[PDB]
């Protein structure tokens, strides 16, 4: 047999990009999961060549983060890379959720993919977080501020772990150094989250936009797939090069070039824009108990869908009514970032409870009822009696 | 996971009505020429995912030649939607060649799987 | 080593589908084929037909959902100027 | 004369890969080269040495 | 909330570097440096921008390095441990014209004026903030607004009453080139080398941005015709079907 | 756990100090002030407490910077009702913090603190 | 899934070793045993003569360069003594 077979660690190699069998039919949907290993070693890379220069101390965050900005030899090169890559990365993160939400890959064999995708999503969800306070702006400091004065409360022990998390009585220099330990960590811990998303993708291989079985017509991922995914690489460096070289802080707060102040409030306390819908689930609820109840429900009830898609073809590729809805919550999802970014005004804090009663109705009550519907549909149709 | 046996159960009692059948048939009809599998050649008992033992004991009591069949429309679908192009019109499913194949293969095994699920949690009247 | 469990793919040889019969292949090399072939008569009608399929899925909610965000945006316009302020304090106490 | 063309630089991997990388040389240097004086040409008047050259006369 | 409270929004000036095959105006950023020394420097900080950054930028090496001569700095203590000022160099950075906050704010009405280091990057609108906010105050407020003792009007502001007077009046500052020197051209040239404080690598930024975007764009159409190329022999497939005979 | 010395502090006037994080200010109040807190009925509070509930020492009055809308400063010895003024949203509270006009829910909050003489320790 | 390479060690089954027949197997259970049995006697006698079949191998060359390491320690603290700075200055010169 040969060398790519019969070695220990080419034969990994070999069976997961070499020769590993995908279905013929699958699309540039399919790309972003690739795409995502990209955003992890551009972030691992860039963030390895920044923590060779940026300083955790709440006396030097902003000033190293600016002493890279401009003292560090293609420095803005590496934080915009960085930064922009964090929000890319979450953009093709959405895209890979949204696309195994619509063509059913959550469902019965990779119900553990799906599983181990939801925890790589709140992993990369806490990296985010941790490498945003890190550069301890006005946004930062607030930030920390706000969602880990969430803790306080938990009614048994709030002001505990609130004060564990703080390092002190408010977020000072050991929460800034705290999170700087942690993000650098969380990576690698999101990495081999990434080595076992890809066990659990392999002892079942991928699903295709048919829904059907893909055991009939499969090819090698070599040569066919690696170049269909080198053409998306290409795109993505594309856009990110023009995020980064000629709008590189558009998608940033401007409030983040402030130095992190104790004494001023900024006025509009907003996170990155990624994590906006779950900051608008956040503010719905006027609890803070039940607040922050409902945002780790929001983010864990992704696992409930393999039990509510009551549907017998996998897949809203031939459902209708399905596809009409899966749309209404993709718009949904992105109604709920732009609320969340608003203040709390008098039609924002009503249009932020409807979206996220339809946010959660969406898994909960339209997903069963309209494809027990489709079950329905799809039988009458074509059975004559 | 819906079951077929309470899908087929649900269809008939709307089939066998004169008032249902009549107000949602039409519906179902529009829906399946709008769901668009007959035009990759597709009938519909190629799209249930086969992925569950109940469908691989069906699969398995095919006979052969609507098993070829299938493997033909399965391996047609792929490459026309690898293409990205749709069958030509005379290649499409016609709506009396969309007739179910594997569904008394589905409901047997349905009803001989809950049948062997009630017997291993039976009460003997004692 | 020890066995798995039973999957629903083997590897190249015993992918475990059905058995074939009948279903021929036919297929050309690449390098005596045109590759980009019909690509400005799919970029045109291909195309065409793919958005005139599925336009009315993406755009109808894009359609309810800004119409909704943008009255919303209108409404708040209208509160915090000087012409509602009767009905800010309103439908604020 | 394709036959000798590919004959010289496609036929052997090594042929190829060298050729490849000679082109990637001076590729680099002539693109620099040409970017930084478009660059530069686009924006005349604004660069410091046209504001060195104003101070100076 | 309210537009007086949100502010107005700047309008989009047609600056020099707007656009991506843009560079910084230079001798617009000489200038404003005279404005920035001449005006700003009496009450605002640029603690981020070293000497040695305006070499190439706005001024020679020997130019640059008188400005930094005329300042002075803290030095290392001589043999006898007393402290000692020294006469600053290149490596040293643009001082502030307080010592500390509380300084700052004695001499401001309570009010710490910001350091100007990063703020064009640090406000929304950016320039046209800049500009707007030096240029549009108005001579009277306008009717009803209530005013703190102190407290200037201007719009562009978040809440409409700043505590900086309007600074800028014509003619303030006789310009090297003889470039006439009104309240909107003052205003003009110090946007823009607060513009280049907050992003001194622009220029070799949108550079470096040129070569990236011709080089991967080209790279994307060659990985779609390479990618077409490898996938004719599967694309162009043909699979026909004759039912095979009945045992 | 910080101690200020309340020698230094002239009646009449605020001093405003960080604690861990937050703003805290001491104030001197006069017999005029003392008695305009103790002399407003709890029918015009939404939040209604008392001086006695809300000092330990009526000339000492300390209390925590926060504003209780969002989270603002209220500018030192300024507004309509000779108190503190949250600048943000417009919000009001007299010499003894509580809150009679504004978008704010609650007073302003006591921190907890101890007297050593002429000094205290907040903690 | 892909078969690896030919290895020197299979699983609980088909382990890679040879046929066995005849070679019989006696193991009585632990619950039934006496753990700590003989460990006095085996902790005098088997531990002397563990230690009297492997002491050489490890005590002759520890002595060898236990012995080259106290001989130059000697000479070098003899060397940057007094009475040998003439030795010194010959040897470093
Ligand atoms: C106007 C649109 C004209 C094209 C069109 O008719 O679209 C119909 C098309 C519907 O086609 P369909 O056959 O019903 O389904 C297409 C499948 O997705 C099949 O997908 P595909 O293989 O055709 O790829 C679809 C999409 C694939 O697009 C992506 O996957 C996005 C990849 C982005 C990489 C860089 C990401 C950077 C971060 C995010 C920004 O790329 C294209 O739309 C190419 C069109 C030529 O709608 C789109 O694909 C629009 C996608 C826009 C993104
Ligand atoms: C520094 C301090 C630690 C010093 C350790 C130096 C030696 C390194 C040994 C490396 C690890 C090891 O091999 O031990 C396994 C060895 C037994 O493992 P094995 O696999 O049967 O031995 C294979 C060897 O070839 C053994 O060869 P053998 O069978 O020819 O030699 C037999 C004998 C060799 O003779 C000796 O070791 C003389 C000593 O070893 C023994 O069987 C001694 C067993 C003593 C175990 C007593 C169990 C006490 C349990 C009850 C205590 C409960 C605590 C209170 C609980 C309170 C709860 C609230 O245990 C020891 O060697 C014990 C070493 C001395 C420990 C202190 C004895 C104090 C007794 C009280
Ligand atoms: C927590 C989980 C969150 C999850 C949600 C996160 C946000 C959403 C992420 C991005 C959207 C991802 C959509 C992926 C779904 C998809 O793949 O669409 C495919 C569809 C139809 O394709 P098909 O169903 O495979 O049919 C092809 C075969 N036929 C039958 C035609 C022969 O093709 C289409 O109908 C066109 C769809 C193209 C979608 C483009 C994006 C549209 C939405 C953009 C929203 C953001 C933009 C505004 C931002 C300000
Ligand atoms: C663009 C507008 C396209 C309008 C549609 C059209 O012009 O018809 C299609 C032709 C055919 O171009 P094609 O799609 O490459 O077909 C190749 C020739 N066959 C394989 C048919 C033998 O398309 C063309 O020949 C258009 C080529 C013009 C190139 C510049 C377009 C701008
Ligand atoms: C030096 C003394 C220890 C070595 C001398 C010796 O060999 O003594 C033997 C007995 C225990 O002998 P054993 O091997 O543990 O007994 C197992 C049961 N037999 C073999 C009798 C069937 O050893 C003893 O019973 C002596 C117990 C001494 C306890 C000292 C603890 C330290
Ligand atoms: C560097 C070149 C070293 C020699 C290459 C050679 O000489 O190739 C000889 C071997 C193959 O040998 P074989 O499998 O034909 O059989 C051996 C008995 N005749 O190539 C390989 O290692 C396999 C190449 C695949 C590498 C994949 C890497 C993916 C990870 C990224
Ligand atoms: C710091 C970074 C360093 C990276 C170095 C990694 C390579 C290992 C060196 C081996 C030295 C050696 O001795 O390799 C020699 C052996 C011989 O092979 P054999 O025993 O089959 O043949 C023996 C004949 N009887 O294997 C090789 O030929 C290795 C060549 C390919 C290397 C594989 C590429 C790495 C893939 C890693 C997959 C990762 C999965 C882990 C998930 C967390
Ligand atoms: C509980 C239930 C609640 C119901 C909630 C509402 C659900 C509404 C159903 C979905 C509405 C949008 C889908 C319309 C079908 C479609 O998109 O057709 C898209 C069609 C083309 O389609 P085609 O060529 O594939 O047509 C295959 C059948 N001939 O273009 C148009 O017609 C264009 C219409 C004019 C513009
Ligand atoms: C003297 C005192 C000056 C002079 C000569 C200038 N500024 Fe301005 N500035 C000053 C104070 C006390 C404040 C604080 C006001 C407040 O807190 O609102 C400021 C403020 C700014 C700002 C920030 C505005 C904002 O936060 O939205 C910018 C920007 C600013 N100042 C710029 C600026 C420029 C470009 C000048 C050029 C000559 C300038 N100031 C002069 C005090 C003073
Ligand atoms: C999981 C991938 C990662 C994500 C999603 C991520 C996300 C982020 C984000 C959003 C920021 C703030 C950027 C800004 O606005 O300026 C940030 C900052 C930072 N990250 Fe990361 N990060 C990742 C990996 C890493 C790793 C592995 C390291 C360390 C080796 C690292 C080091 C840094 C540092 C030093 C900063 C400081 C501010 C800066 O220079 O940008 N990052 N991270
Ligand atoms: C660091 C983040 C991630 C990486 C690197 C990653 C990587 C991959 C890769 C390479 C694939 C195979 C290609 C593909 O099908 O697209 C895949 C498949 C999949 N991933 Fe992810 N993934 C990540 C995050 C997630 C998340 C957040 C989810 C959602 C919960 C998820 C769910 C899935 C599913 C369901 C599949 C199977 C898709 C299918 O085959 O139909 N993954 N992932
Ligand atoms: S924060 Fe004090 S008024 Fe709103």
């Amino acid at each position: 047999m040969a060398f790519r077979k019969s070695n220990v660690y080419l034969s990994l190699v070999n069976s997961y990009i070499i020769d590993s069998p995908q279905p013929s039919s699958i699309n540039y949907w399919w790309n972003m999961g690739s795409l995502l290993g990209l955003c992890l070693v551009i972030q691992i890379v860039t963030g390895i060549f920044m923590a060779m220069h940026y300083s955790s101390n709440i006396e030097l965050a902003f000033s190293s983060v600016e002493h890279i900005m401009r003292d560090v030899h293609n420095g803005y090169i590496l934080r915009y890379l960085h930064a922009n890559g964090a929000s890319f990365f979450f953009m093709v993160m959405f895209m890979h959720m949204a696309k195994g939400l619509y063509y059913g890959s959550y469902r019965s064999p990779r119900v553990t993919l799906w599983n181990v995708g939801v925890i790589i999503f709140i992993l990369t969800i806490a990296t985010a977080f941790l490498g945003y306070c890190c550069v301890y702006g006005q946004m930062s400091h607030w930030g920390a501020t706000v969602i880990t004065n969430l803790f306080s409360a938990i009614p048994f022990v709030g002001n505990d772990i609130v004060s564990w998390l703080w390092g002190g009585f408010s977020v000072s220099n050991p929460t800034i150094q705290r999170f700087f330990a942690l993000h650098y960590l969380v990576p690698f811990i999101i990495a081999a989250m990434v080595i076992m998303h890809l066990m659990a993708l392999h002892i079942h291989g991928s699903s295709n936009p048919l829904g059907i079985t893909g055991n009939l017509d499969r090819i090698p991922m070599h040569s066919y797939f690696i170049f269909k995914d080198l053409v998306t690489v290409f795109l993505f460096m594309l856009i990110l090069a023009l995020f980064v070289f000629y709008s590189p802080n558009t998608l940033g707060h401007p409030d983040n070039y402030i130095p992190g102040n104790p004494l001023v409030t900024p006025a509009s306390i907003v996170p990155e824009w990624y994590l906006l819908p779950f900051y608008a689930i956040l503010r719905s609820i006027p609890d803070k108990l039940l607040g922050v109840i409902t945002m780790f429900a929001a983010i864990l009830v992704l696992l409930v869908l393999p039990f509510t898609d009551r549907s017998v073809v996998r897949g809203n590729t031939f459902k209708v009514l399905s596809k009409f809805f899966f749309f209404i919550f993709v718009f949904n999802f992105v109604l709920l970032g732009q609320i969340g970014a608003c203040h709390v005004e008098v039609p924002y804090v009503l249009m932020g409870q409807i979206a996220t009663f339809i946010y959660f109705a969406y898994f909960l009550i339209i997903v069963p009822v309209i494809s027990t519907i489709e079950n329905v549909l799809f039988y009458i149709g074509r059975v004559n009696k | 996971p819906q079951s077929f046996t309470s899908i087929a159960r649900i269809g008939d009692y709307i089939l066998k009505s004169p008032v249902l059948s009549k107000l949602c048939v039409p519906v179902a009809n529009q829906f399946i020429n709008l769901a668009g599998y007959k035009k990759l050649g597709l009938k519909f008992d190629d799209l249930i995912a086969e992925e569950n033992p109940i469908m691989q004991t069906a699969l398995r009591r095919l006979p052969e030649d609507e098993s070829y069949a299938r493997a033909y429309r399965i391996i047609r679908a792929h490459q026309t939607e690898l293409t990205h192009h749709l069958l030509p019109r005379n290649e499409w499913i016609k709506a009396q060649e969309d007739v179910p194949y594997l569904l008394p293969y589905i409901l047997e095994a349905e009803a001989a799987a809950k049948e062997k699920d009630e017997l291993d949690n039976i009460e003997v009247s004692k | 080593g020890p066995p798995s469990g039973k999957t629903y793919m083997g590897w190249w040889g015993h992918m475990g589908g059905p058995k074939q019969k009948g279903i021929t292949s036919y297929a050309v090399s690449p390098y005596a084929q045109k590759p980009l072939q019909g690509i400005f008569h799919n970029a045109v009608f291909n195309s065409f037909r793919r958005f005139k399929s599925q336009f009315l899925y993406v755009l109808i909610p894009a359609g309810i959902y800004w119409y909704w965000w943008k009255n919303g945006n209108e409404y708040n316009e209208f509160l915090y100027s000087k012409a509602g302020r009767e009905e800010l304090e309103r439908v604020n106490v | 004369s394709f036959s000798s063309l590919y004959k010289t630089f496609f036929k052997r991997n090594a042929v190829f890969v060298g050729t490849i990388f000679a082109g990637a040389f001076v590729f680099q240097t002539v693109f620099d080269t040409a970017i930084t004086s478009w660059y530069e040409n686009h924006n005349k008047g604004k660069l410091w040495k046209d504001v060195k050259a104003r101070i100076a006369a | 909330m309210t537009a007086a409270e949100h502010g107005l929004h700047a309008p989009a000036y047609a600056w020099s570097h707007n656009g991506p095959f843009e560079t910084f105006d230079h001798a617009s950023i000489r200038r404003g440096y005279q404005v920035y020394r001449e005006v700003c420097a009496a009450c605002h900080s640029l603690d981020r921008v070293a000497w040695r950054t305006l070499v190439g930028v706005s001024h020679t090496n020997e130019e640059v390095r008188n400005m930094a001569e005329e300042f002075e700095y803290d030095d290392e203590p001589d043999e006898q441990g007393n402290p000692k000022k020294r006469p600053g160099k290149l490596s040293d950075y643009i001082p502030g014209p307080y010592p500390n906050e509380q300084a700052a704010r004695a001499a401001n009405q309570g009010a710490l004026p910001p350091d100007l280091s990063l703020i064009v990057k640090a406000r929304h609108g950016g320039c046209d903030y800049i500009f707007s906010l030096l240029t549009g105050y108005p001579d009277e407020p306008p009717a009803g607004v209530a005013l703190p003792p102190g407290s200037n009007y201007n719009p562009y502001f978040p809440g409409g009453s700043i505590a900086m007077a309007r600074v800028l009046f014509d003619d303030m500052v006789e310009y090297e080139d003889g470039t006439p020197a009104t309240t909107s051209q003052m205003a003009k040239d110090v946007t823009t080398f607060l513009n280049w404080c907050a992003e001194p690598e622009h220029d070799e930024r949108k550079r470096l941005g040129l070569k990236t975007v011709i080089i991967l764009s080209s790279l994307y159409l060659l990985s779609i015709w390479v990618k077409k190329f490898k996938w004719a022999g599967i694309k162009t497939r043909k699979f026909v079907f004759n039912p095979p005979k009945p045992r | 756990k910080v101690e200020v010395n309340l020698a230094a502090i002239p009646l009449g006037k605020n001093v405003v100090v960080k604690w861990q994080g937050k703003p805290v200010f001491i104030r001197h109040r006069t017999p005029h002030e003392i008695q305009e807190a103790n002399s407003v009925d709890m029918s015009a509070l939404k939040d209604p407490q008392t001086d006695a509930d809300r000092v330990k020492d009526p000339q000492w009055l300390i209390m925590l910077g926060i504003c209780t809308h969002l989270g603002c400063v209220p500018i030192g010895e300024a507004g309509d009702f000779g108190g503190w003024f949250c600048p943000c949203h417009g919000s009001h509270y007299d010499i003894s913090g509580r809150i009679r006009k504004g978008p704010a829910p609650l007073n302003l909050e006591i921190p907890a603190y101890e007297f050593d003489g002429d000094k205290v320790i907040v903690g």
